């Protein structure tokens, strides 16, 4: 992970990789679902889909280019992939699609079909993707009536009320130069991509700043979507976590790594050095779980998600997990922190250094849009190696011990007890 | 003969219990706040 960034109005950032074999060029905006309203919610997912439209994709396919678009909470990306030399043609397609096709892609035939696609797409997700649907409701109840609560794909209600005018108004306010970063990852060199950008000119949609509003706030609450027809109980629970640029960003991630992820069906997963495993395998409290330390611009979420068929012992699953979390404040051991350090590094490694250029493009853009430059692993590893048991305890003492929680769940959740019973387990009795 | 002493202890007992009673109500309302304001919504499932 090595960065290089320059500017001339349009901020350009790249990251060379001599052993790439391909290259990805694109634009990333510092506005995602958290920059939408409860009524135009889904407008970004809508943009993503028209950019990947059938027509637009053919025009790129003939050019030997592959398209990619990712909608998140804080950022939004549109990336083009090609061979290392065809990079000059990728920028032409980008310039063509976002500085000329302001009405090409927004035709009544293309739009109504795309709208129809994302509509069925989202209907399916809400209908069958239980673990992600639950996790989305977790964000929805935790940050309710606040920016961070809106689902990245949007709601079926506001999705079907959208018109080309909604797409345009969003573009006019967010697809601006001051809210973007041109990204180039793969094998291409920095002092070469900027030239092709300087080769052209104009300034259509510039000078203007994006809009502002209220900041994300965590609220202790819950949303229960009971469905007895499903074969499992899917739940997600979390406390208010850390925002990107928080002093405890790495400490929180190390804490999540301590409890990690688990798949009851994979032999090696059952053997991990996570004390919680000794409590949940006796009666097989779940099929799987995974801890997380989600971080965004305004706030974060630290917690876990689980899936279980043991619908009569959900109280034990929750009880044991939260009881292990208490340990982070009062008894986490040195070895537990050292095992977490090793594995956090490993995960940060697989994330920041995959052989995939589109992954690096999204990470580069989204990061420079906040801190001004992507963080190197070498520095990340140094901060991770410096984390002490005390750091973890001090952190747990403020974000975990006797703190409000956000819960969401669907399926056979009758066995999931009331809020207070769950909230109580966030601390222990003592003299 | 216990009259005087009986009434003195009665004052003590009744002040403590009156306090205990009001305290218990406040505490009860707090532990029930989440249930008392719980909201429900029905969306007829698709057949
Ligand atoms: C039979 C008649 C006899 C009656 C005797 C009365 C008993 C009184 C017990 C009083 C307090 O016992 C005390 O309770 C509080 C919760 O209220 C516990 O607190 C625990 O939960 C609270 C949250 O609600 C956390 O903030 C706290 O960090 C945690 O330690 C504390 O650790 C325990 O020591």
């Amino acid at each position: 992970a090595e960065v290089t960034q320059l500017s001339n109005g349009i901020v350009v950032a790249t990251e060379h990789n001599p052993s790439a074999h391909t290259a990805s060029v694109g634009v990333v905006f510092g506005s995602g679902a958290a920059n939408e309203n409860p009524y135009n919610n889904g407008v970004s997912n809508l943009w993503k889909n028209i950019f990947l439209s059938k027509e637009n994709s053919a025009v790129a396919a003939k050019e030997g280019l592959a398209l990619s678009s990712n909608i998140s909470r804080d950022f939004q990306s549109y990336i083009v992939s090609s061979l290392p030399g065809s990079t000059d043609k990728s920028l032409d397609f980008l310039n063509q699609s976002f500085i000329q096709q302001k009405a090409n892609l927004l035709s009544s035939s293309n739009f109504e079909a795309t709208k129809k696609s994302v509509l069925k797409q989202v209907q399916d997700f809400e209908d069958n993707d239980h673990p992600n649907r639950v996790l989305e409701h977790l964000h929805s109840t935790a940050f309710q009536n606040t920016p961070l609560s809106l689902p990245t794909r949007g709601t079926l209600e506001s999705l079907e009320n959208l018109v080309v005018a909604d797409l345009e108004s969003f573009a006019n306010n967010h697809f601006l130069n001051s809210n973007a970063v041109v990204v180039g990852t793969g094998n291409i060199k920095h002092e070469d991509l900027v030239n092709s950008i300087e080769s052209k000119n104009l300034s259509l949609q510039t000078g203007t700043k994006p809009v502002l509003k209220k900041k994300a706030a965590f609220l202790g609450s819950e949303v229960r979507l009971r469905d007895d027809t499903l074969p499992k109980a899917w739940i997600s629970l979390a406390v208010e976590g850390e925002p990107v640029n928080s002093p405890n960003y790495f400490v929180a991630k190390l804490a999540a790594q301590i409890f990690g992820s688990y798949n009851a069906f994979e032999p090696a997963s059952r053997l991990q050095g996570i004390k919680l495993l000794d409590n949940i395998q006796e009666y097989q409290l779940c099929d799987n779980f995974n801890h997380f330390s989600l971080s965004y611009k305004d706030s974060g979420l630290w917690g876990f998600s689980t899936a279980t068929r043991n619908v009569t012992m959900i109280d034990d699953l929750i009880h044991f997990t939260l009881k292990q979390w208490n340990r982070l404040t009062i008894s986490v051991t040195d070895t537990e922190v050292e095992r977490a350090k090793s594995l956090l590094k490993l995960q940060l490694g697989q994330l920041y250094e995959s052989g995939n250029p589109v992954n690096d493009a999204n990470l580069l853009g989204a990061e420079v849009l906040i801190k001004g430059s992507k963080l190197s692993l070498g520095e990340a590893f140094k901060k991770i190696d410096a984390i002490t048991v005390k750091d973890v305890k001090a952190w747990a003492g403020k974000r975990l011990w006797d703190q409000d929680i956000a819960i969401a769940g669907t399926g056979q959740i009758e066995g999931l007890l009331d809020y207070m019973r769950i909230r109580s387990d966030m601390s222990m009795m003592r003299w | 003969p216990e009259h005087d002493e009986r009434k003195r202890l009665g004052l003590k007992t009744v002040i403590i219990l009156s306090s205990l009673y009001l305290l218990s109500i406040w505490v009860k309302k707090f532990k029930w706040a989440g249930i008392k304001t719980r909201k429900f919504v029905f969306n007829p499932p698709k057949p």
